[PDB]
């Protein structure tokens, strides 16, 4: 194949054997689709009608004005530009927002029951509330910080049916409720009784009759029973003795009545089961009528109101059972006509028809008061008003929330018709909750499940900034609706009619003040991809982590292809928060779905469908590492499919979708773990985690032993720059790198030029440094997508978190004792895993009733040491190495009524200083932190008095814009007279002197714009940041640390296997070879055997041979070997083993030997998680290398020379260094502050308090007999005020026995009690 | 109390005594002007409820709820409700002299000291500095005894050095499950931040090193210094308080290194030789003319305990190895030699430290396992175990009974398509055949695994103990177990599933071969529900324990 | 809640409205951004 | 009987002015509250504005859950200047 310009300088070795269909998408296509929807940047006049910004203005704006003829009518918004660039609004602490300006107009009426005489005045209102309007990367900058909105994972409205057996009911066979969960309020439920009754609830009320709910809503319970169950209708010649044959309900029902009809033949003897031969005899008889008994109707009762023609009136009401009085009644009216209920034991049993006598509420008239009882008893609504007045109240649309999504699920899970249900509920959609309610107790079909993912839907941030833009809307209708009602149009303007204060309000909190929006950790590239694609359980309006219990925390076989099973925090939730798989992608309704491949028995189509949770149980889906014929046919007779969400074994004609990669059932984080099917599932878990955490050293080293996913998620993070259109670069400079666009991709008629400002060393969220460095040269072609220059922790566009080391597998002298590292010298003295942290202090200046803050140069008390590092200002020098406990800033307070002792008067005159009235609060560094001043910021307000250090670094900003612009003019100019000199030299005078007015109105018009960016920028810096009201100036520095490795820090890999340096051994006590080559970290084997993580070792062996490798193309390329050889030996290592490469493409003398010297420090190998390489294709490279095809080597002992009676496993691995320092671990304290109520120790001296002696460690005390140590940790080392002061002396006298006195836990407590008018005292 | 910027902050019960004083005073005023019944029976009965929802509130009186969204904090919420002041200090309260940083392993310490850093010294004991300095005559004043701990000066290292003599500290975990949760150490300086920890007492702390932290306090009085040496010392409680074992026991590393030493072999170097004493043993082995593990000969002076009050030597020729009698050197005068003639697993061991328990007492006990610990350390990393990927050897005949077992599956899918077998009698027929084909593997890989090693002894084809590392480690009972070399060499099985069900089709293939994609989804079901499983675990058992010391406690 | 068709039916009835205005009669008219009255 | 520290009734009389006048001027258009554009409106000088809009004590409690987790108090977190170490 072609390589680009990237890939031509180091080429991966593949091991994978399956052809990709389908490469992986946009990473962060979550965040980013989601949001276009919601603010629509690029629209015509006509917008979209999606739910985003557009439908909360078509939804709040257009509406009357009541007691009024006024309305609001709402034609567009439109959407200005922001008044800073991204990166510069990170420093001044602005939000990075953008205005909008929606056009209202204002129409007035008549009140004459027709909109007449209007007046339309459209006015293009000011801005509501201005949008953050995110980046690129998916963040939102708010205050300067950078945030991102997770997804939430909440459950969608519907119905949902289950079994809910359990010791409520004390049996099997157990009824559940159906509750219906709404958009937003206005919860329902209905709830089976035991005694075959349904009992319907509601979201605080108590058990309601089902029955009242059927007449008042206009139904008859006559027919709403007969439809119910079953029924009969019997004719009566003046003898009620009939009935109506059903074949379906006399299938399965014994008779105890003998009967005679066959003409002299019996069909049922007495009390006898009938078969199916016998009960297909009535079929073709076609008989209808028989002489049924009197004695075996009584139990059947009436469905509907039996009327007979002689008398007029109803002679049996609806749900009636026949008793003997009531027999002969019949005999004497003669009734035509007879319905009675046929129903039976073996069916459904009638539970409408029981329930319908419950509290007498059967008609129309006497159940619409049974439901306002519920509702309101004793309320001022009357019996018919409050009908009228319920029937309306939850029938609203703003009170009774159902979604578009919900009212489909509404439909699909009863199994109507229409899909897009209107908002209200319909009387078709109450009469088939009774259905299927009653029908999940008899166990006649399947229940619903709450935790599939066809239940769950996935929220993005364009729906959750809709919602609170909604809300914000009905805020300001509702106080702007009583100011337009008593006023008109021609007193005021549209802008004066409503307000915007609530709107800027509402999205003000959602992205500063919500438990979704929270502060992006971007202390890794791949910390900020997984913090983008997860799904979080949690949030407002969704599961909590008390109510999550053990069902919803574990996988379902629905989570094939959507959510990652091995990508859970362990803590307090696991399982709540997980993240979306790689191929993973949600539909239109807001329901996750994966691509598959559709598979037929003859040919493997290349058409691919994304499916849902729900379609996915009709179809079979296969695995995608399926043999195939070479001709898109499976060779094998026994698959593995998941059809029915059943890990099963079926043939190979039954198939019917395909997967696209292995990959896309893990996510992101747990497809960079090589040799992922040989860990266990718990050490990945814990792999990909502590792969989150690693810390950008000093130095990117790329990983031997890779996936590639690398350059997936160094491309799709955006931590490095790429190149926007293709061209040659024109120079490239440490901090900026300018290309020249190509001729061809140039969408003007101009010659065009990029240019890309590096970002140099910044602070980090997590405190880290960040920094970018340039790969390309001066004079070499780039394409649209090459890497100009790379971030941090990455390298040459691949992911490098972490550095291989030489590592040995065995015990070395106890130092690896369970989890710990024996490290060496090499690893420190070569600065391998030293990292730059930056660090930020802030330095306010308030206004103190008794004098304001400034900033000054002069402290008390204090001598030349301390003055000499700072300025005329008072602030530090840029580039000043700072100790702990140095000055920063110089800040002093006006004191007054100081009092002074008179013993402190005269130490004063000994030495002979002066008395200042002004107390030093100057701003200093903590103590045990030493760094180095990088970068100082100084904050003022509009108009206030500016130091002389705010002029200076002012006029570095001012030069450096100007700097920018002469450089975008010269290159420009060059091609100016390129150009025109091209024209003149080769092939009319007057012709040749028109062109030359175009070219230089070009250069012109280019120039006017310099003048007004550079007038943009000069204004910038004289606006003042607006800030905190009493607050006067701020100052912050920022201080740059380089932490090295030291024994305590905590150090890990990618296959779950964390540790703490325990030692740093010199080189000579390292265990070395025969060559003398010592190895760099000592490894304990004992730890394999136990977690199961066999990919450790694989990563060890497989990491020998690549480095074995670049030992040979080393040792090939210092023996000046010609070019025939060196592309010879680059053939047999891609195109010989395995997988599939390409050579041959590249020029010898240039290409191939640039080639060459990337892999001399090692061969990068990519093994993919679940197509990697196998044992045969590791041990054919180690033979390659001139390497033992076991791996493993006799070493040396380093200390005393012997050899080591046993092969010891030897290679290099890929070793992180975690964000767990010990610096910022190892505590102490003496004495210090307390707090005020109760005399406990505490921090805010630059010093943290003390160890927290619990419950748990009293009992271990108590266990033991140590009783005066108890009494010692609970009185004399906290709340005592005589006990500590007095124990203090002691230890300096010499002797010490104890101070007992009395804790003031106690004391308070005795203050407290009597209080209460309760007497407490001690006896004594 | 203000705060910065002239705000104040006031406290809850303030607006409450307010709120009655302007009732009470209201209703002394409403009294001296004649006022009728009708106005004054309703101040009367403000004020009921102005002191009630002080008193306590959430009774019938609802509190004032103004500018603010809890209701209030009354004078009964401050001693109730989960976080009342006498509730609060009983689950924990802040202390001095204290401190905390990871651990690190330390192979050089002893049992009763471990390693403390410099810059915490410093810190705890700093009133012990300050005395010290005044009474050595280096400083005058207590003001200038403080500057000179700021500047380091050389000379406080010397006083420092001279005040953790003999002062023990208390280290304790976070998680106190028992008694051996806080043990006292006698502090030495080192150079770092990490806290060096024994490697012994890692069993009873229950403490890993991947990163976990231990607090640190210092006793102050002497009273509390003797209790941390003659009751809470680490050489005091060497044997469990819940049996009478063992606590403090060679853990994985220490075993192996006392299990490859007394491994007897076949044919070896030096095999058959004579040794008049147990110093012709290891001079004959630092010389490389004698294997660690060869059948020798070796005359041996042992003292016999097991006569009352006589302590009669015995010297005897036995018939052992080489790795055995240099492990005889560190042994008490009390134990015979039958106590390490075997191969020295982990529970030969912890049986060896209790019986030398009760034998020679304590102080020769502390000494012997520190001995222990330097043994197994040493023969440990003379030995170069390494797992690779050829240990876990695969046996070959588990391809004929995997292929075997899945055509007795195929016949009786054809008898479900004909109507043989119901559904639940198929269940039942596969979920059987798998289970006896997965005992049917591990009996032939542990077969294979332990049987392997050959040798050849003056010629011949002689099978010996396999001395494989992944053998050596489970058979010694340092790390792993018949469940764990299982999935790692034979197949993994059936997998469970979080409803309680059993799934049709096993894993048939091992961590070594690699899983499928669907195969380790499955794993993925038995995986979480572990993990879930061990919050509860944390929060179900600790309750247990609470409520049985709220019982048992008098 | 409000989201579409709580108000739907009466966006109809307004836009009818001004139909008919804005046939005989029907005048528009550019008021400034900034307008207090 | 509204606030903690009582004002006496001449400076609370004229208090009331300044709040009223500042919520007519903060909704005229669009417009955000502050202590600057108000000192003309009322022809007060820049010093006399800051002294009557922070005569305002609106005192807090400390006996409130900082953050969104209810496990720590503000009054638990207060120290002493009084007494020392
Ligand atoms: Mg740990």
């Amino acid at each position: 194949m072609a390589y680009s310009y990237t890939e031509k300088k180091r080429i991966r070795k593949d091991f994978s054997k399956l052809p990709d269909v389908m490469d992986v998408p946009y990473l962060l296509a979550i965040q980013l689709d989601s949001y276009r929807e919601f603010l629509q940047a690029g629209a015509t006049k006509e917008q979209f009608r999606d739910v985003g910004l557009h439908a909360a203005f078509k939804s709040v704006f257009p509406i009357i004005s009541y007691s009024g003829n006024a309305a609001l009518e709402y034609v567009g918004y439109r959407l200005g530009e922001p008044a800073f660039d991204v990166k510069e609004c990170v420093l001044r602490g602005v939000t990075f927002a953008v205005p909008l300006r929606v056009k209202v107009r204002l129409i007035i009426f008549d009140r004459e029951s027709s909109n007449k005489a209007i007046k339309d005045i459209k006015e293009q209102e000011v801005y509501m509330g201005e949008i953050p309007l995110m980046t690129e990367n998916g963040t939102f900058i708010i205050n300067g910080t950078e945030r991102v909105i997770v997804s939430q994972l909440h459950r969608s409205p519907g119905v949902f049916f289950d079994h809910d057996r359990g010791k409520t009911h004390s049996s099997g066979k157990l009824l559940y409720s159906a509750r219906i969960i709404p958009y937003r309020g206005s919860w329902l439920d209905f709830e089976f009784d035991p005694k075959d009754c349904v009992f319907v609830r509601i979201d605080r009320r108590r058990k309601l009759p089902a029955s009242v709910l059927l007449r008042a809503l206009g139904y008859s319970t006559e027919e709403i029973l007969n439809a119910f169950y079953a029924t009969n209708v019997f004719h009566i010649k003046g003898e009620t003795l009939n009935l109506e044959l059903v074949p379906q309900r006399l299938r399965g029902e014994v008779a105890s009545i003998d009967i005679k009809d066959g003409s002299g033949k019996v069909i049922v003897e007495q009390g006898r089961r009938i078969t199916a031969r016998h009960i297909n005899q009535l079929e073709k008889a076609g008989v209808s009528q028989l002489e049924v008994p009197f004695d075996y109707l009584i139990g059947r009762t009436i469905a509907k109101a039996i009327v007979h023609p002689a008398t007029g009136e109803i002679i049996a009401e609806c749900n009636t059972e026949l008793t003997l009085d009531l027999l002969a009644k019949v005999a004497k009216a003669q009734v035509v006509r007879i319905e009675t209920l046929y129903t039976n034991d073996i069916d459904c049993g009638p539970f409408i028809s029981d329930t319908l006598k419950i509290d007498n509420t059967s008609n129309q008239l006497e159940a619409l008061v049974e439901i306002y009882r519920m509702m309101r008893p004793g309320e001022p609504p009357t019996k018919e008003a409050a009908e009228t007045l319920f029937g309306n109240l939850f029938f609203s649309a703003e009170r009774y929330d159902l979604s578009a999504v919900g009212r489909m699920k509404f439909n699909r899970r009863i199994g109507r018709t229409e899909i897009e249900g209107p908002g209200v509920l319909s009387k078709e959609d109450i009469i088939d909750v009774l259905k299927t309610l009653v029908d999940i107790r008899n166990g006649k079909g399947i229940v619903d499940d709450i935790d599939h993912l066809g239940n769950r839907r996935v929220r993005c941030v364009g729906e959750m900034a809709e919602n609170q833009f909604r809300v914000g809307l009905v805020r300001v209708e509702r106080a702007v609706k009583e100011r337009l009602s008593m006023a008109e149009s021609e007193g005021l303007m549209p802008q004066d009619l409503i307000n915007a204060k609530p709107v800027a309000a509402a999205i003000k909190e959602f992205f500063g003040s919500s438990q979704l929006s929270q502060f992006m950790d971007q202390n890794n590239p791949l910390s900020e991809i997984t913090h983008k694609r997860r799904v979080s359980a949690l949030g407002p309006g969704g599961l909590t982590r008390e109510r999550a219990g053990f069902e919803v925390r574990d996988v379902h076989p629905t989570h094939y292809g959507r959510v990652c099973p091995i990508e859970t925090p362990e803590g307090p939730n696991i399982g709540l928060i997980n993240s979306l798989a790689t191929y993973a992608r949600t539909n239109k309704y807001g329901f996750l779905e994966s691509p598959y491949r559709v598979v037929k028995d003859s040919l493997v189509t290349d058409e691919i469908v994304f499916l849902s949770a729900i379609e996915e149980a009709d179809h079979v889906i296969a695995q995608a590492s399926a043999t195939l014929n070479e001709k898109g046919q499976l060779v094998d007779e026994l698959v593995a499919v998941r059809h029915l969400n059943e890990f099963t074994v079926k043939a190979p004609e039954d198939v019917t979708l395909m997967d696209v990669s292995p990959k896309q059932v893990v996510s992101v984080a747990a497809s960079l773990i090589p040799f992922l099917e040989h860990d266990d599932a718990n050490r990945a878990l814990m792999g990909s985690n502590m792969q989150r955490q690693a810390v950008p050293t000093l130095r990117a080293d790329k990983p031997l032993v890779g996936t590639g996913m690398e350059r997936n998620v160094a491309r799709d993070s955006g931590v490095c720059v790429v190149a926007r259109r293709g061209g040659v670069i024109d120079s490239v400079d440490a901090s900026r790198v300018v290309v020249r666009v190509a001729d061809d991709e140039v969408e003007t008629g101009e010659a065009g030029v990029d240019i890309y400002n590096l970002t140099k060393y910044t602070r980090s969220n997590q405190n880290t440094c960040i920094n970018q460095r340039p790969l390309v040269s001066k004079g070499d072609v780039v394409a649209r997508g090459d890497i100009l220059a790379d971030g941090p922790s990455t390298d040459m566009g691949e992911l490098a978190l972490g550095q291989n080391m030489r590592v040995a597998f065995m015990p070395w002298n106890g130092f690896n004792f369970e989890d710990s590292i024996c490290l060496s010298e090499r690893v420190v003295q070569e600065d391998r895993f030293t990292t730059i942290h930056i660090q930020e202090l802030t330095c306010v200046a308030r206004d103190t009733k008794l004098g304001p803050e400034e900033i000054t140069a002069d402290i008390p008390n204090v001598g030349e040491a301390a003055l000499n590092k700072l300025d005329e200002a008072g602030i530090v020098y840029v580039g000043a190495e700072v100790q702990a406990g140095d000055i920063l800033v110089g800040k002093v307070t006006p004191k007054g009524e100081t009092q002074l002792t008179p013993e402190e008067k005269l130490l004063r005159a000994i030495f002979g200083e002066k008395a200042s009235d002004v107390k030093d609060t100057s701003l200093r560094v903590p103590t045990g932190t030493k760094g180095t001043v990088i970068d100082v910021q100084v904050f003022t307000r509009d108009g206030v008095e500016r130091d002389s250090r705010a002029l200076s670094i002012e006029k570095m900003q001012l030069d450096q814009i100007r700097k920018d612009l002469n450089e975008e003019f010269r290159i420009v100019e060059g091609a100016t007279f390129e150009r025109l000199r091209a024209a003149l030299v080769g092939a009319a005078d007057d012709a040749l002197n028109e062109q030359l007015e175009k070219a230089q109105a070009y250069i012109s018009d280019r120039r006017q714009l310099l003048d007004d960016k550079f007038e943009d920028k000069k204004r910038k810096l004289q606006q003042g940041d607006d800030l905190a009201p009493g607050v006067l100036k701020i100052v912050k520095v920022y201080l740059a640390i380089k932490r090295r490795i030291q024994p305590g820090d905590k150090m890990a890999g990618r296959h779950g296997n964390k540790g703490v340096v325990s030692v740093i051994m010199p080189v000579e006590d390292m265990p070395h070879d025969a060559n003398g080559t010592p190895v760099d970290i000592v490894l304990n084997p004992l730890g394999v055997p136990s977690r199961m993580n066999v990919g450790q070792i694989l990563e060890t062996h497989l990491g020998l041979a690549a480095k074995g490798l670049g030992e040979k193309i080393n040792r090939m390329l210092e023996e000046q070997r010609k070019v025939a050889e060196l592309r010879k030996f680059l053939h047999e290592i891609y195109n010989e083993i395995g997988g599939r490469e390409e050579n041959l493409d590249e020029l010898g003398d240039n290409e191939i030997l640039a080639l060459a010297k990337n892999l001399r420090g090692g061969v990068p190998m990519a093994t993919p998680v679940f197509d990697g390489a196998k044992e045969r294709e590791i041990k054919a490279m180690l033979k390659l290398a001139d390497l033992p095809e076991s791996g493993q080597m006799r070493l040396f002992d380093g200390r005393t020379g012997n050899q080591f009676e046993r092969p010891t496993t030897v290679g290099y691995m890929y070793m992180l260094k975690l964000n767990h320092l010990v610096d910022d671990k190892m505590h102490a304290r003496s004495t210090g502050s307390y707090s005020l109520v109760t005399q406990q120790p505490l921090g805010g001296k630059a010093q943290f308090g003390g160890q927290r002696f619990g419950e748990m460690e009293v009992w271990a005390l108590e266990a033991y007999g140590a009783a005066y140590t108890l009494q010692e940790m609970l009185t004399v080392k906290s709340d005592d005020v005589n006990g500590r002061t007095k124990m203090y002396k002691n230890i300096v006298d010499g002797d010490h026995r104890m101070e007992a006195g009395m804790p003031e836990s106690f004391n308070v407590l005795i203050k407290e009690i009597r209080s209460l008018g309760i007497d407490i005292e001690l006896e004594t | 109390v203000p705060l910065d910027g002239g705000r104040f902050a006031t406290s809850d019960l303030n607006d409450l005594y307010r709120r009655v004083i302007n009732r009470n005073n209201r209703l002394k005023r409403l009294l001296d002007l004649a006022a009728p019944d009708i106005i004054v029976r309703n101040e009367k009965r403000m004020l009921q409820e102005a002191v009630d929802a002080l008193l306590d509130n959430g009774r019938r009186g609802r509190a004032i709820t103004g500018s603010n969204k809890r209701p209030l904090k009354s004078l009964a919420d401050m001693i109730k409700g989960k976080q009342g002041r006498f509730r609060q200090n009983l689950l924990g309260k802040r202390v001095d002299y204290s401190g905390r940083s990871v651990i690190t392993v330390g192979p050089t310490l002893r049992l009763h000291q471990c390693g403390l850093p410099k810059k915490m010294a410093l810190e705890l004991f700093k009133p012990f500095i300050f005395g010290k300095l005044e009474g050595r005559g280096m400083a005058t004043t207590i003001k200038a005894a403080k500057k000179m701990v700021e500047r380091e000066l050389p000379e406080v290292w010397d006083v420092l050095a001279e005040v953790i003599r003999e002062h023990p500290v208390l280290l304790n975990r976070a998680p106190t499950l028992h008694r051996l949760g806080i043990q006292a150490f006698e502090p030495v300086l080192i150079e770092g931040k990490a806290i060096q920890l024994h490697p012994l007492v890692c069993a009873a702390y229950n403490a890993d090193f991947d990163g976990d932290q231990m607090a640190v306090h210092v006793p102050l009085t002497l009273e509390a210094q003797l209790e941390a040496r003659a009751l809470m010392m680490s050489t005091n409680n060497i044997l469990s308080p819940a049996n009478g074992e063992p606590i403090i026991v060679p853990s994985q590393d220490v075993v192996m290194g006392l299990y490859y030493m007394t491994r007897e072999a076949i044919n070896a170097k030096g095999e058959g030789m004579a040794f008049a004493d147990l110093q012709e043993v290891d001079r004959a082995y630092r010389s490389g003319q004698a294997s660690l593990h060869a059948r020798v000969k070796v005359r041996i002076n042992e003292k016999i305990k097991g006569e009352d009050g006589q302590l009669t030597a015995n010297t005897r020729i036995v018939d052992t190895t080489v790795g055995r009698a240099l492990l005889f050197q560190v042994v008490p005068a009390g134990l015979p030699f039958d106590v390490v003639n075997q191969s020295m697993k982990k529970k030969a061991i912890s049986k060896l430290i209790n019986h030398c328990y009760r034998v020679v007492g304590l102080k020769d006990t502390v000494i012997f396992a520190d001995q222990l610990m330097y043994t197994g350390f040493a023969y440990s990393t003379i030995s170069g175990v390494s797992i690779g990927v050829n240990d876990f050897v695969i046996p070959d005949e588990k391809a004929r009974i995997i292929n075997a077992a899945t055509d007795e599956v195929k016949e009786i899918e054809s008898q479900y398509a004909s109507g043989l077998v119901t559904q639940g009698e198929k269940y039942n027929k596969v979920i059987d055949l798998w289970s006896k084909a997965n005992d049917e593997v591990s009996k032939a890989m542990m077969a294979n695994l332990s049987k392997e090693k050959v040798v050849d002894r003056e010629g011949k084809e002689v099978d010996q103990e396999s001395f494989n590392s992944m053998y050596m480690m489970a058979d010694s009972g340092a790390r792993g177990s018949a469940a764990q070399i299982r999935q790692l060499a034979g197949m993994r099985g059936l997998m469970a599933k979080p409803d309680g069900s059993i799934i049709e089709t096993p894993i048939t293939a091992n961590f070594r071969e690699g899983l499928n994609v669907l195969q380790y989804f499955i794993s993925t079901h038995g995986a979480r529900k572990g993990l879930a499983d061990t919050a509860l675990k944390t929060a179900n058992s600790g309750y247990l324990t609470r409520r049985l010391v709220d019982v048992a406690q008098d | 809640l409000p989201s579409v068709e709580a108000k739907q039916k009466e966006r109809d009835a307004l836009a009818k409205a001004m139909e008919e205005f804005l046939s005989r009669g029907g005048k528009v008219q550019e008021i400034e951004p900034n307008v207090v009255a | 009987q509204t606030r903690t520290i009582r004002l006496p009734i001449h400076v609370v009389k004229e208090l009331n002015v300044y709040l009223r006048a500042a919520r007519e001027l903060t909704h005229k258009l669009d417009h955000e509250p502050s202590p600057e554009e108000i000192a003309n409106l009322l022809e007060k000088p820049v010093a006399e504005v800051k002294r009557m809009l922070g005569l305002n004590e609106r005192v807090t409690s400390v006996d409130v859950s900082l953050g969104p987790d209810s496990d720590k108090t503000l009054l638990d977190t207060l120290t002493d200047d009084r007494p020392t170490d």
